């Protein structure tokens, strides 16, 4: 909840959109994660419609920032909300006023040199807490465009790399949902076929003598980039018209 | 006047979570000194229990939606480590919590055993508003210290653990706000010792009278340091020697499995044995001396 | 072993490559530099320590060389390959070659704000000064009792404090006398050298 | 030699002489397989090279006479 | 990296292989050489008969193959 | 229940009484309360004997001069407040200075008793600068905790004293000026452990890492009974 205000935070969560915002204004009927109905009372109620105001609330999406938006619902169940008022706050709101951020104790006091010029000092509790932690979800296309070499096929038999990494695939490479992916990891398993380039003799004598038989498949791989752990919420998957679907498309 | 020792006279319950625990008695440089490192090493170090892996039914990622819940379950995770449990024996244990019909979902209803203990029933988690879709989760509660994040402890465990086994942020310390206060103490003798109250604000699943003695333990341990202080070239086969196959191929008929079973090997069986009677013996020894064993070299119970 | 083996190593982050990361990062100076520079002093080189975090964390007394105050200032740390620009990077542009400014005789390189603000809550002086008639025997009875608590920063006293001039050719001579002082400024000659 | 390097620039005289010297010692240290006259106390070859230019063992003349020393060893 | 550090690992294995065996291994792939021959080309500078040169060749892969001392060798597959 | 204990310690003694010493590893945090919890118990609850009061018989303030010495009197009530002495029998042991003609009044012209144990004779009191110019003054020393300064001593005595009895600035804990710096030192898998440097100079009486091993048995007497 935003302690210190201005008088403003009451009418920016309503004149934003973001929020659920109160069409018509009734009791509240029932509420869940994703979606919120309230019951139209009668003075608002329309003859051509059904005095149900459904509120498709929009989930985890991305924005244009590579953070998340998610309209959680504030309202508890039972209770009445007139017209223009709040029922599920947004990504940044809370109960239909502004939360920027959050509120926590703060000392204008040097410690050790920490804050020596205009720098945060914080304690454990912002993370033990879990209060300044941030949900961020990016975008990362593993798009399979087609050469002349044949086209991109999305498999899950991918040569120069363990089992471990291909543990949390299945057969079509793509991790479940859910899965709890490391910086470094393949998310996706997208392989190449590359043209036959010219190996170095070295390579070639290796090849004689072992059976590393590196065909025409290339680890080409959109990974996760290093540093950004986290889990996946979604896997949408496109494809051109003619082209056959695999079982997890 | 040459030493003097504190005891814990009072231990003060104002509610399950206020506690205002004193030591007495104290001297004037003794009343301060305890007070701060008796505060600083039970905010941090004490041995709570958190939350750390929750994996519940119907969703398969944290941030994912569920029927007739009410609220996300990413915030049932920000109140399941708000949340206060006294797991007294056993280290680790695999709580489980099921709830039906419409109304908000308590700690009371939790199906714990015997060795565990809710000191909060009446924490909010969750808020049911469906009688037909319920709700139920497994809660992984680990006997920890300090604080962990959920990156640090993925970071350590590289195992195979199924999805849908959403990471905690396990916060050990159950301690919220400590406060310590420098008094005079009503001793007849000597009215100048110091008197020192512990203002202890926390949850009820840590004794008070236990948490003194748990941090005046861990205290004790770090002064124990300073007062007190201050063959697998045998276990091979045969063919990892490159030895040639003009009296490696014969050897192989008597007995040769291990290579300890070579360098036992004398002069005169060898002899007997074709294709290793003059010169390929030199060669078996220079490819030993090339590992620096030699014939004739006797092992000391090798199998 | 080989190469990739220790890619593998690196990908996978073991143990030990932290201890070798370690081992490879002392003794090897390494160039900070603000984007974009104002002046000669707002790129030098540094000798790195490993923390954890995913930032660097600069010096406090050489922020006043980078004009480089902490507001998210995106700096590049650029390493110097082979030992001619390893030992170019030590000996020359290294913070502690230069303690003066190429602009002016006068220090950039001077305690900055909040230090400053220390130091001159440390040199202040008082009228009621609650520390008051106790002779101090130098510095370190001085930091003695401030640190217990008994005295404050703000004691007018006399306090016996050992100096040394190098009047001859790097001679230093040694003389104590009393002056009219506090109980602070003999806490900062504890860190004060000799000359 | 690892925090203060006046010592070096003073017995030398100037900055750039003495890092090309060190240098070179540095690399007649790497790949060259010379003893080090300083001892390392984990540490790497820069700061031990600039502990030898500080000790008035390594100069200009002087690495130019180990070296020659060295050349007519090889060349002999 | 490994395009010259697997050059001077077969530099250095080869270089133990003290008979002809290197001599036309080297120029059967290519290694500090030209022209990659094929068995033709390198029996008529010694051997002109093309299985001595696959009999020799089969040699030094089962030399080569087992995991003795060419394990640093084993460790170039990825 | 693991409670990791430090490995290395690493003493560095530059003087005779400068055993720096070093602890790592520690837990997090535990740097600051273990270098805070050992120092102000040297500071303020540290045993040991120094000289309280003086017997000069002619010198009644501290700012009035005298005949006979080169200083004034404050400047010699200075190098009586610090001197190496440690008794053993008694605790308000009570000395006398002898010294006459014409010289530097060391630490070797009093009357030591059979448990008084000088450690360091060299510390200078005051020069004779006139020929035969005689002094003498009664050396009290008293067994103390910590430190007690004059302010907190002269408002309580209000009885008369005779001409000569002044109160001298008492160090009573033996140690000398206590600090520490935490650095940040790591172990193969975490950095947010901590070293624990204790830069201890320290007068004599007492060697500076037994006065470690003083101070973690006193605190740990102190925690004695808690478990
Ligand atoms: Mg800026």
């Amino acid at each position: 909840k935003p302690l210190v205000g201005t008088g403003m935070e009451r009418a920016v969560a309503v004149d934003s959109g973001v929020t659920a915002v109160a069409k018509r204004g009734g009791v509240v009927q029932y509420v869940d994660a994703s979606r919120i109905v309230i019951k139209v009372n009668e003075d608002e109620m329309y003859p051509g419609e059904a005095g149900i105001d459904i509120y498709n609330l929009t989930k985890y999406t991305r924005s244009n920032q590579n953070t998340c938006i998610n309209q959680m619902p504030c309202v508890s169940l039972g209770e009445p909300v007139e017209r223009g008022d709040v029922l599920a706050d947004g990504p940044s709101t809370d109960l239909g006023e502004l939360a920027l951020g959050q509120n926590m104790r703060v000392a204008f006091m040097p410690w050790n040199g920490y804050n020596f010029e205009d720098s945060i000092l914080v304690s454990e509790r912002v993370v033990q807490e879990d209060r300044f932690t941030t949900i961020h979800i990016q975008e990362l296309a593993c798009v399979s465009r087609d050469t002349k070499l044949g086209p991109e096929e999305i498999t899950a038999d991918i040569p120069n790399v363990g089992e471990a990494a291909l543990s949390k695939l299945d057969e079509s490479g793509i991790v479940y949902i859910g899965a709890e992916v490391t910086g470094g990891d393949i998310l996706v398993g997208k392989v190449t076929p590359k043209g036959e380039t010219q190996l170095t003799p070295e390579e070639k004598l290796l090849r004689a003598i072992f059976g590393e038989k590196a065909s025409d498949v290339k680890d080409s791989s959109l990974r996760v980039p290093n540093g950004v752990s986290g889990t996946v919420i979604d896997v949408q998957v496109f494809t051109r018209d003619g082209v056959e679907k695999d079982k997890r498309a | 006047t040459e030493f003097l020792k504190p005891r814990l006279v009072d231990i003060e319950q104002v509610s399950s979570t206020h506690a205002k625990v004193t030591l007495e008695p104290l001297e004037r440089g003794f009343g301060h000194t305890l007070g701060n490192a008796l505060r600083r090493i039970l905010l941090s170090s004490m041995p709570g229990c958190a939350v750390t892996e929750v994996e519940i039914d119907g969703v398969l990622h944290e941030y994912s939606t569920k029927e007739g819940v009410q609220e996300d379950i990413l915030e049932i995770l920000l109140n399941l480590k708000g949340l206060a449990v006294r797991v007294q024996g056993k280290d680790e244990v695999i709580l489980t919590l099921n709830k039906s019909g419409i109304g908000p979902v308590t700690a009371a209803d939790i199906t714990h055993d015997g060795d565990v203990e809710i000191v909060k029933p009446q924490h909010v988690i969750c808020h049911l508003t469906d009688e037909n879709a319920s709700i139920s989760m497994r809660i992984k509660v680990q006997r920890g210290r300090g604080y962990v994040p959920a990156s640090t402890r993925i970071h350590s465990e590289e195992d195979e653990r199924p999805i849908g086994r959403l990471l905690v942020d396990a916060c050990y310390s159950p301690v919220e706000r400590i406060a310590y206060n420098v008094e005079a103490a009503r001793v007849e003798q000597r009215t100048d010792l110091d008197k020192l109250v512990i203002e202890m604000e926390t949850n009820g699943t840590i004794d008070p009278e236990e948490a003194i003695r748990r941090a005046a333990t861990i205290l004790a341990e770090q002064l124990e340091a300073f007062v007190d202080l201050r063959d697998p070239i045998l276990l091979r086969p045969v063919d990892d020697l490159e030895l040639t196959v003009r009296s490696a191929n014969c050897l192989k008929a008597e007995a040769i499995h291990y290579i300890g079973d070579l360098v036992q090997r004398t002069e005169v069986e060898l002899l007997k044995t074709p294709n290793l009677g003059k010169k390929s013996l030199t060669e078996i020894k220079d490819v030993l001396a090339s590992r620096g064993l030699s014939l004739g070299m006797r092992l000391e119970n090798w199998p | 072993t080989t190469i990739k083996a220790a890619k593998k190593m690196v990908e996978r982050e073991e143990a030990v490559v932290w201890d070798i990361l370690d081992e490879v990062i002392r003794e090897h100076p390494v160039l900070l530099n603000r984007a974009p520079t104002l002046h000669r002093l707002g790129i030098q080189a540094f000798e790195p320590v490993l923390i954890e975090g995913k930032a660097i964390q600069l010096h406090p007394l050489v922020c006043a060389a980078y004009n480089a105050d902490f507001d998210g200032d995106q700096m590049a740390v650029h390493v110097p390959l082979t030992l001619e620009a390893q030992l170019e990077a030590r000996a020359l542009m290294m913070s502690t070659n230069n303690i003066l400014s190429p602009a002016n005789g006068e220090p950039i390189i001077v305690p900055s704000q909040d230090v400053v603000l220390g130091l001159y809550y440390m040199t202040r002086d008082c009228v009621n000064a609650k520390g008051e008639g106790m002779v101090l025997t130098g510095p370190k009875e001085a930091e003695r009792l401030y640190r217990s608590g008994l005295a404050s920063l703000h004691a007018r006293v006399k306090v016996r404090i050992t100096e040394y001039e190098k009047d001859a050719n790097g001679e230093l001579v040694a003389k104590t006398s009393l002056k009219d002082t506090t109980v602070g400024r003999a806490i900062l000659w504890m860190i004060v050298p000799k000359g | 030699a690892r925090v203060t390097v006046q010592d070096a620039v003073e017995k030398i005289g100037n900055r750039f002489d003495l890092v090309l010297v060190a240098a070179r010692r540095a690399r007649q240290m790497q790949v060259g397989g010379k003893d080090p006259l300083v001892p390392e106390e984990n540490d790497k070859t820069t700061v031990i090279a600039l502990r030898e230019i500080e000790e008035g063992l390594i100069n200009n003349q002087i690495l130019d006479v180990r070296e020659r020393q060295e050349q007519q060893e090889q060349e002999a | 990296a490994t395009t010259e550090s697997l050059r001077a690992a077969t530099h250095d294995v080869l270089a133990g292989l003290t008979a002809r065996e290197a001599k036309v291994l080297r120029m059967r792939f290519g290694i500090d050489m030209n022209t990659d021959y094929t068995l033709e080309e390198v029996g008529k500078q010694f051997d002109v008969t093309r299985e001595r040169i696959r009999q020799i060749e089969a040699k030094a892969l089962r030399k080569l193959r087992h995991p003795s001392r060419s394990e640093v060798l084993r460790s170039f597959l990825d």
